């Protein structure tokens, strides 16, 4: 079942979503979405200790991880829905 | 430091160690006056000196009974006694509550006058009727061999033994009450079918004490 | 302690109480003694 | 209380059962059932979906009473 | 103090505005007993299938862990001296007073020292400490005997804990899933590696 | 930054106070001289408000007092379970469901009362249940007694667990403010936590104990010889027999194959046609997708990291050109109040039991529920009967917001401020559509009743003469009922028998039919709506004119209870919001009288009734349609038809309803002394008696009072809602279960 079509798109989604986030695009814990879409910092956070350039966290991992897993199943399943896969 | 019922724990402040069997143990805070645990003391010597005489009662006939003599188990002696020798048994009940009524009576009325009853209205009794303590009734009747004004030191330890034998003797008697509920068999019966497999004969087997 | 039998001495537990013993007096003296209607005994 | 009493005696006297009235006189079910409930039956068959009678300005008064009744409330 | 990583980011050994069960000088005792506990319960697990497939005990026993008696739907075995229940009894009492003593210590440090114990007093008078008593049977040997060796016992005490904590959930994972031993599990797995994972397993 | 913050020993636990009646307050405390003081003692308990101006003692306080409301439930579940395990008939229901009829009480063979013992079959005697707890037992696979004495001794473990939860969160381990103030963390903790993982583990429930119980019990078998379900927890092969997706094990789970679960989670629609409740499978992938849903709305608010909402911004960001400042200034107002919230959730509350009630009529959710006609009634109608009751509450509580915790300081150009800066125009126009549908929905009936007596039926409103039809709901009808065809391509039928379609028949008797919508069907609807706005009409005078109005400037400063401001400037009664809450529940109970009326007598006209195979025969013929526009209509076809069998119930087993009928009469004209008259009288009677008293030497030492003016209006609307509720309840009862 590994490398199936499935596995491309979970692997894909949540690729997409951790490289997003990593890369200054996504709301991460540290740069936050304003009421215009626009990256501002956070505050009041629990004082993480992670050496990354983008400053990242464990957070975002399982954040990213959550939002990709989400994206991934709705995709997966629509396409079955379809026919087409 | 006395010996504590749960070692660790500081005694209650209305507990103090003068009595006998003092061993701190009042969770719920019952006798925090002083008139209630002097009434309190009076019930619990009273109890256990109706329990010692119980369980020895109990334990005497049962050994009468599983050697063959005839003596039936304590579940049947009232029927079997009230039954087989004439006695009518309404009769018997309303002497018994006679008697032990009037005795019962002057214990009461010695309780709230303390020192009441020496005064010579019973038939000619003066001063051994006359109370030595708070349910230490003893005079020419009551301690006939005369233990209670020899030996202080010694008579303390023989309150102490009479409060430990009695507490024992009460969940002796509960005991009885609540095996015969369970097996449904003399007590001595049961001692030796757990005598005879310790193992494989308990509660633990009956199926009426755990329902699991 | 004390207070503990002050607070059973309050009007609403003594009502409680009291009307359990009259009603439940009268309630078993209905059952062992069943309808009552006359007195003539 | 007395002309719901004169009134349910003497239709009990003028139908014929007296006896009705003797026993079912004595607990407030019986007013309720027996007079109340029994006597009503011609009254609101004033008029009806099928159609109506004489008694139907009776019948329409006897709303009328419960309206004025209940706005004094 | 020991086991301390920089770890802890929910935050709960915050000593400001404590009480109750949480706090530091309750949630690191609790930790060791649980380390404790488990570590035994780990070895526990394990020791009846590799001494069976060692061929030192016989195969009335070598059996699963799940299958002694704990579960009696998942399996039982007769051969103990008594019932379960009369073992449990037994479990019962003892466990309520070594538990019940330590919990008096716990809350009154020093006062198992003095009310009698069958001559056991000098054994049970613990230290400033509450998690590490000592005493002469506690600490039957002087292990250490200094202050540089006790932090090491005391960091390898909690890392070694942490680990069979960690091990013991293991088992009762595997247990659920594929209802065969640890030991089993050790083996199948380092029978076919690709061929037998948790992946494989979803049946 | 959220985190614990809890503080140590702050109460001591002794019973000095409770030899000390009245220790909470000042004015309380210093004893009694009259007997206002005993009144006063009860009605000042529970204003937590009024002992202290702290929020943080009010906050813990009503934190252990939800512990103690908690724990008193938990003793209610534990009775009832109790009392289906040893004083009913459970299991010789469970073997026939019909013609053995629910119990599970049993009276005490006294002066009496053993002929309320009924015949309830099974070879038992007692008092037949409507409450509906053997359905919900069947539908969660519980076999045998038991399990019930099993779940009752847990259900009081849970009670004793709550009780000393409380008695630790008050005494000695409270939390601080600032635990409390974090409504984001709880939003979080609840939306995830309770609900979510609530549905989650039922879900987990249904699939591995109440489908496949409940499959066997409809496939025939007794329930003795159905497998316990541990054995269908470990066996993994029986479940593999019963639905063949479990032998392939989680495997389609985790690798998005979900579609292999088509066995035991389905999309269905209509009934099960041999049961008559609702098809399991669909329940439990329901509460699966719940549970999904929920979960991921939990992660909404920030706590302690970068992701996440708060709800300051969300507020402040909505404000548009008509409203000013928007919402700035909300936050601060619902988390520094403990009533404001007790208004919002009181009001969504009692709504959402409402529509509790109404769905669960329409699409019956148990086993052998809908041929229980009195379960059914009895359901409908309390529920009905408990969302009236919070939805005024939730009045009431926006009333004390207004009066008490207000402040005009923090809250400046707002919505709320241009609320009460327009309260005469939202008074105003409310105030004419209550006239206007006043006018009309109820002048249809009083035309109907004219036209009718005076010998012109053809100029009444009706089916055959002038006609009114609900256009709108037949044409939603017909939407829905077609819904499975164009715009629900997976479903097999329509999501209840009401939108129209066959019929379900369980054991003779109807499950439901589908139900058509006429002329009086027209007229009832608008009555509901004029009652529903004339209630809304009164709580909502009360909150905006409960600070201040044109006739009285300062009424902030009297507070929120008050009787008067005099006989001044014409004559003030009954000025204070209290009293708008007051009139609020008379019309409560007016409106939800009319709603239960409606679906009682609809039901019985047009769903009930036996399937005697000669078409359908309804318990009352079906003159629904024909009769509900004429009060008197409702008067002799509703009120004195349906009324046989309560006043002919004495010497049966049912003589309970009818002897309790007459006392509720009684209580509901005893409320008028109270209404209707005013204390000065009643203190100088009782000002005579004292005299008779003081002759004989029995003055008693407190003082004989009469009871104040607003406590006289509160007694009087006391009894009069429990004399007319348990006048409803004794008809209905005796009613649906003589003849149901
Ligand atoms: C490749 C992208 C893609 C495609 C082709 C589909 C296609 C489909 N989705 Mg879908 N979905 C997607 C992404 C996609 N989705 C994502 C990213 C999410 C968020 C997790 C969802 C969440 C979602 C839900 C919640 C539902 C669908 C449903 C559906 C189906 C019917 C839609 C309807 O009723 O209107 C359809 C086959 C519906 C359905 O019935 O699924 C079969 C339905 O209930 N989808
Ligand atoms: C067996 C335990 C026991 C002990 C140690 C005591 C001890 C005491 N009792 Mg006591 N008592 C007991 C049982 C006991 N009692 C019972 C069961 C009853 C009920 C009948 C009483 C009724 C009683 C009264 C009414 C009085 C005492 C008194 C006393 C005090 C002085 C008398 C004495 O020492 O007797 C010594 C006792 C023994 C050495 C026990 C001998 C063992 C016997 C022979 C067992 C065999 C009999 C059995 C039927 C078989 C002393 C504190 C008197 C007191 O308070 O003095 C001020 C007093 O007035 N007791
Ligand atoms: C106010 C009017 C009134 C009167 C006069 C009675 C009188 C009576 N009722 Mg009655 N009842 C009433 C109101 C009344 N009740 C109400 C309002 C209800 C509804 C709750 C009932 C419900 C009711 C039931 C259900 C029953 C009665 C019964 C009785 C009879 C039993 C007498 C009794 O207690 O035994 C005699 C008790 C004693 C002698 C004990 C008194 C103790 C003192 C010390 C006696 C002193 C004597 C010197 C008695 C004739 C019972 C009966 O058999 O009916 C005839 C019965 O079954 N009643
Ligand atoms: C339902 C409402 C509620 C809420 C909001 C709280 C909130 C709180 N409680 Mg509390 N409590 C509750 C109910 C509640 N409790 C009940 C019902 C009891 C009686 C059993 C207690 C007994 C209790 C004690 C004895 C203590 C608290 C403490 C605390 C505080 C810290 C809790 C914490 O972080 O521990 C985190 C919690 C855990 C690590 C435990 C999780 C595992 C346990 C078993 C709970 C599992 C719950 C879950 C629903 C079980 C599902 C069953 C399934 C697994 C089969 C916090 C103020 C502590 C405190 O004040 O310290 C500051 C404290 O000492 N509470
Ligand atoms: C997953 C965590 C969780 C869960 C399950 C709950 C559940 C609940 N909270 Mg709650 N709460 C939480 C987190 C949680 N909260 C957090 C993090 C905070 C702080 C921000 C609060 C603050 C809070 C307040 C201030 C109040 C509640 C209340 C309630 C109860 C609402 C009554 C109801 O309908 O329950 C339905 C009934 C049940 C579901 C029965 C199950 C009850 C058991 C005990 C499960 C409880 C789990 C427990 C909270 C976990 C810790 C246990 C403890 C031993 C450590 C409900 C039991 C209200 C209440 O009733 O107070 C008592 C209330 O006033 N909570
Ligand atoms: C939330 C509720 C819930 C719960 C409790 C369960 C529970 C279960 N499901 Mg399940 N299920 C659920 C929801 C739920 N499900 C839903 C919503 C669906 C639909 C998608 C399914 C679909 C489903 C299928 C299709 C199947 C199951 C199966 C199972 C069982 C085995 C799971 C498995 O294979 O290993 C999962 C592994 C674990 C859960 C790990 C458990 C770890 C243990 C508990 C830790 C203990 C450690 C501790 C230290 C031990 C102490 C030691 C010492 C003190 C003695 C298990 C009883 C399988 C089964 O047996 O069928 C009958 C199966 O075939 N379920
Ligand atoms: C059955 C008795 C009854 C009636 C008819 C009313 C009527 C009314 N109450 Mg009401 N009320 C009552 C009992 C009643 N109440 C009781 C017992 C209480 C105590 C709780 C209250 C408490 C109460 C409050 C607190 C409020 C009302 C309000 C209203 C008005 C609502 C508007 C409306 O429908 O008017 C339309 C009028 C009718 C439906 C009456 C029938 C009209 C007929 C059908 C047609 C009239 C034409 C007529 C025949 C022509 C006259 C000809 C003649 C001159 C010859 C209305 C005047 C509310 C209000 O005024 O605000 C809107 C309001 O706030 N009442
Ligand atoms: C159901 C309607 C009803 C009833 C029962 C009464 C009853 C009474 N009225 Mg009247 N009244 C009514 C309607 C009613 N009124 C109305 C609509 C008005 C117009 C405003 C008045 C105006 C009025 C005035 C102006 C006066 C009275 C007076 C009286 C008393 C007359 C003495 C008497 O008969 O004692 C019989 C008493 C009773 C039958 C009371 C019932 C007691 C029950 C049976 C006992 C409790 C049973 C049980 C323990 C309850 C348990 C429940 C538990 C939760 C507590 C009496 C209390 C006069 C008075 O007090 O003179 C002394 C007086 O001055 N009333
Ligand atoms: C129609 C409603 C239009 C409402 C509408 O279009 O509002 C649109 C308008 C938009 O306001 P803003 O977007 O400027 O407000 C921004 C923030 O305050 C909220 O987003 O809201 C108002 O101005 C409130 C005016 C009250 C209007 C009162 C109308 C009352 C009608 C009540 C009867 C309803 C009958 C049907 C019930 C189902
Ligand atoms: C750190 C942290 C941090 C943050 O802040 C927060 C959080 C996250 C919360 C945290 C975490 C935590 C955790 C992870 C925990 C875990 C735990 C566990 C697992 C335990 C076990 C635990 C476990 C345990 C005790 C166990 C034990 C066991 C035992 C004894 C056993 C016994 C036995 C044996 C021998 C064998 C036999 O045949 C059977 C029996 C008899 C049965
Ligand atoms: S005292 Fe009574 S009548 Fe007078 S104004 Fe006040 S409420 Fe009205």
């Amino acid at each position: 079942f590994i490398g199936s079509s499935t596995n491309l798109i979970m692997v894909a989604s949540t690729t997409a979503t951790l490289a997003a986030a990593r890369f200054g695009l996504a709301p991460t814990v540290k740069k936050n979405t304003t009421a215009g879409l626009k990256l501002v910092d956070s505050k009041n956070s629990a004082g993480v200790i992670s050496n990354d350039p983008a400053g990242f966290t464990i957070v975002d991992v399982l954040a990213m991880g959550a939002a990709g897993h989400g994206l991934g199943v709705g995709i997966v399943l629509g396409l079955k829905g379809i026919g087409a896969l | 430091v006395r010996p504590v019922w749960f070692p660790g724990n500081p005694p209650p402040a209305h507990l103090d160690g003068s009595l006998a069997g003092d061993y701190g143990f009042d969770p719920l805070f019952l006798g925090q006056e002083p008139q209630t645990l002097k009434w309190y003391v009076q019930a619990e010597l009273v109890h256990g000196r109706f329990a010692m005489l119980g369980a020895a009662g109990i334990i005497l006939t049962s050994i009468g009974a599983k050697v063959g003599l005839g003596f039936p188990e304590w579940y049947d002696a009232g029927k079997v006694v009230v039954e087989k020798n004439n006695i009518d048994f309404p009769t018997l009940m309303v002497i018994q509550f006679y008697l032990m009524g009037w005795a019962e009576t002057k214990r009461w009325y010695d309780f709230k006058n303390p020192g009441s009853q020496a005064d010579g209205s019973f038939l000619g009794f003066t001063e051994e009727f006359k109370g030595l303590e708070n349910g230490y009734p003893g005079g020419r009747f009551f301690d006939p061999m005369g233990l209670s004004r020899g030996d202080a030191a010694k008579y303390q330890e023989y309150k102490q033994k009479e409060v430990k034998n009695g507490r024992l003797a009460m969940i002796a008697c509960l005991g009885f009450a609540a095996q015969y509920a369970a097996t449904g068999k003399g007590p001595l019966d049961n001692l030796a079918d757990h005598l005879a497999d310790p193992n494989h004969v308990n509660f633990a087997t009956n199926g009426v004490s755990n329902p699991i | 302690m004390k207070d503990f039998t002050t607070y059973l001495s309050t009007a609403p537990v003594i009502a409680t109480i009291w009307f359990t013993f009259t009603a439940g007096l009268l309630i078993e003296i209905n059952r062992y003694f069943p309808d009552p209607l006359v007195f003539s005994f | 209380w007395v002309t719901f009493y004169w009134h349910w005696k003497h239709l009990t006297l003028w139908q014929g059962n007296v006896a009705q009235f003797d026993e079912s006189s004595t607990y407030l079910m019986g007013w309720l059932r027996d007079y109340l409930w029994l006597n009503s039956s011609q009254l609101i068959n004033g008029y009806n979906p099928f159609g109506m009678n004489s008694l139907s300005v009776w019948a329409w008064t006897f709303l009328f009473g419960h309206l004025i009744y209940a706005t004094g409330f | 103090l020991p086991g301390d990583f920089g770890f802890d980011p929910l935050g709960l050994l915050d000593p400001v505005n404590s009480g109750g069960f949480i706090e530091p000088k309750w949630l690191q005792y609790s930790e060791v007993i649980h380390a404790r506990w488990a570590m035994l319960g780990a070895a526990g697990c394990i020791a009846p299938e590799v001494l069976g497939a060692a061929g030192l005990i016989p195969d009335a026993t070598n059996i699963k862990w799940f299958e002694s008696g704990v579960i009696p739907p998942a399996g039982s075995y007769n051969g103990y001296w008594a019932d379960p229940y009369t073992i449990f009894f037994v479990e019962i009492v003892a466990m309520q007073f070594a538990e019940l003593r330590r919990l008096q210590d716990f809350r009154y440090p020093g006062s198992m020292g003095q009310q009698y114990f069958l001559g056991l007093e000098a054994i049970f008078k613990g230290s400033g400490d509450a998690a590490y008593p000592g005493g002469p049977f506690f600490n039957l040997f002087n292990l250490g005997k200094t202050e540089a060796a006790m932090k090491e016992l005391k960091l390898k005490e909690i890392k070694n804990g942490r680990l069979a904590m960690l091990a013991m959930l293991g088992y009762g994972a595997q247990a659920v899933m594929t209802g065969k031993g640890p030991f089993q599990n050790l083996v199948e797995h380092l029978a076919d590696p690709v061929n037998n994972n948790i992946l494989t397993n979803f049946a | 930054k959220v985190k614990i913050a809890v503080d140590r020993n702050p109460v001591e636990t002794s019973f000095e106070k409770w030899a000390k009646p009245g220790h909470f307050s000042r004015t309380l405390s210093k004893g009694p001289n009259t007997t206002t003081w005993i009144w006063n003692l009860h009605a000042d308990a529970h204003d937590f408000d009024s002992h202290t101006s702290d929020l943080e003692e009010i906050s813990r306080k009503v934190f252990s007092a939800h512990f103690g409301q908690l724990g008193i439930i938990f003793i209610w579940l534990s009775g009832m379970y109790f009392h289906g395990a040893r004083f009913s008939n459970y299991e010789a229901w469970l073997s026939d469901p019909t013609h053995i009829k629910p119990s599970a009480q049993v009276v005490w063979p006294i002066v009496g009362q053993e002929i309320l013992n009924g015949d309830v079959g099974g070879g038992f005697q007692g008092i037949q249940i409507t409450s509906g707890f053997f359905q919900l037992w069947r539908a969660s696979g519980i076999t045998s007694e038991l399990q019930l004495y099993t779940t009752a001794i847990g259900g009081l473990v849970m009670a004793a667990a709550m009780f000393f939860a409380g008695w630790f969160h008050y005494h000695k381990a409270a939390p601080k403010l600032e635990w409390f103030q974090n409504v984001e963390s709880m939003l979080n903790h609840h939306l995830g936590g309770l609900l979510g993982l609530g549905s989650l583990a039922w879900a987990g429930h249904q699939i591995h104990v109440s489908l496949p119980v409940n499959k066997l019990l409809d496939a025939g078998v007794d329930p003795k010889e159905i497998p316990l379900p541990h054995d269908l927890l470990l066996n993994r092969a029986i479940m593999a027999d019963l639905y063949p997706s479990f032998a392939k094990g989680i495997a389609p789970f985790f690798t998005l194959n979900w579609s292999e679960y088509s066995d035991f989670l389905t999309f269905k629609g209509g009934l099960n046609p041999v049961t008559g409740g609702l098809w399991l499978s669909d329940t439990a992938h329901h509460h699966v997708a719940i549970a999904v849903l929920f979960l991921v709305a939990g992660h909404m608010y920030r706590t302690n990291w970068g992701i996440g909402h708060s709800m300051k911004e969300i507020l402040e960001a909505h404000r548009g050109p008509f409203t000013g400042e928007g919402h700035v200034g909300l936050y601060e107002i619902l988390t520094t109040s403990w009533h404001a919230q007790l208004a919002i959730n009181l009001a969504l509350f009692g709504s959402l039991s409402i529509i509790v009630a109404h769905h669960m009529y329409a699409m019956p959710p148990y086993p052998y529920l809908a041929t229980d006609y009195g379960t059914q009634l009895s359901l409908f109608t309390h529920h009905t009967w408990i969302g009236g009751f919070c939805i005024v509450g939730a009045g009431a509580h926006a009333a004390i917001f207004m009066v008490r915790d207000y402040d005009p300081t923090n809250n400046y150009n707002n919505l709320l401020d241009r609320v009460i800066r327009h309260r005469d125009a939202i008074i105003s126009h409310l105030n004419w559509v209550c006239i206007f549908l006043g006018f009309h929905s109820f002048g249809l009936y009083i035309h109907n009743d004219t036209m009718s007596a005076l010998g012109r039926p053809q100029d009444m409103f009706s089916d055959t003469a002038i006609q009114l039809q609900p256009v709108f709901a037949q044409w939603i009808q017909n939407t829905h009922f077609l819904a499975p065809q164009l715009t629900a391509p997976n479903a097999l039928a329509a999501t209840s028998l009401t939108w129209g379609g066959d019929l379900v028949a369980v054991g003779g008797k109807v499950a439901m039919m589908p139900i058509s919508l006429g002329t009086s069907d027209f007229m009832v609807h608008h009555i509901h709506a004029f009652t529903i706005h004339v209630t809304v009409l009164i709580l909502l005078k009360g909150v905006l004119f409960a600070r201040s109005s044109r006739l009285i400037p300062d009424k902030a400063n009297l507070g929120f209870r008050f009787p008067c401001d005099g006989p001044g400037r014409g004559g003030t009664c009954q000025v204070s919001a209290w009293d708008h809450v007051f009139l609020g529940l008379f019309w409560m109970y007016n409106s939800l009288s009319i709603v239960i009326f409606h679906f009682s007598w609809k039901m019985q006209s047009d769903v009930w009734g036996t399937v005697t195979a000669s078409g359908v025969s309804h318990i009352t013929g079906g003159n629904f349609a024909q009769s509900a526009n004429t009060i008197n209509g409702w008067l002799r076809d509703f009120l004195w038809a349906q009324s046989s069998q309560v006043i002919q119930s004495y010497g049966s087993a049912l003589s309970a309803y009818g002897l309790i009928f007459l006392g509720a009469h009684f209580v509901w004209a005893f409320s008028l002394m109270f209404l209707f008259s005013g204390r000065g009288y009643w203190q100088e009677l009782i000002e005579s008696i004292v005299w008779a008293h003081n002759k004989l030497k029995v003055a008693p030492a407190i003082q004989p009072r009469a009871l104040s003016i607003t406590q006289g209006r509160a007694v009087g609307v006391a009894h009069y809602l429990l004399g007319g509720i348990a006048t409803t309840w004794s008809f209905f009862l005796a009613r649906i279960i003589s003849v149901g």
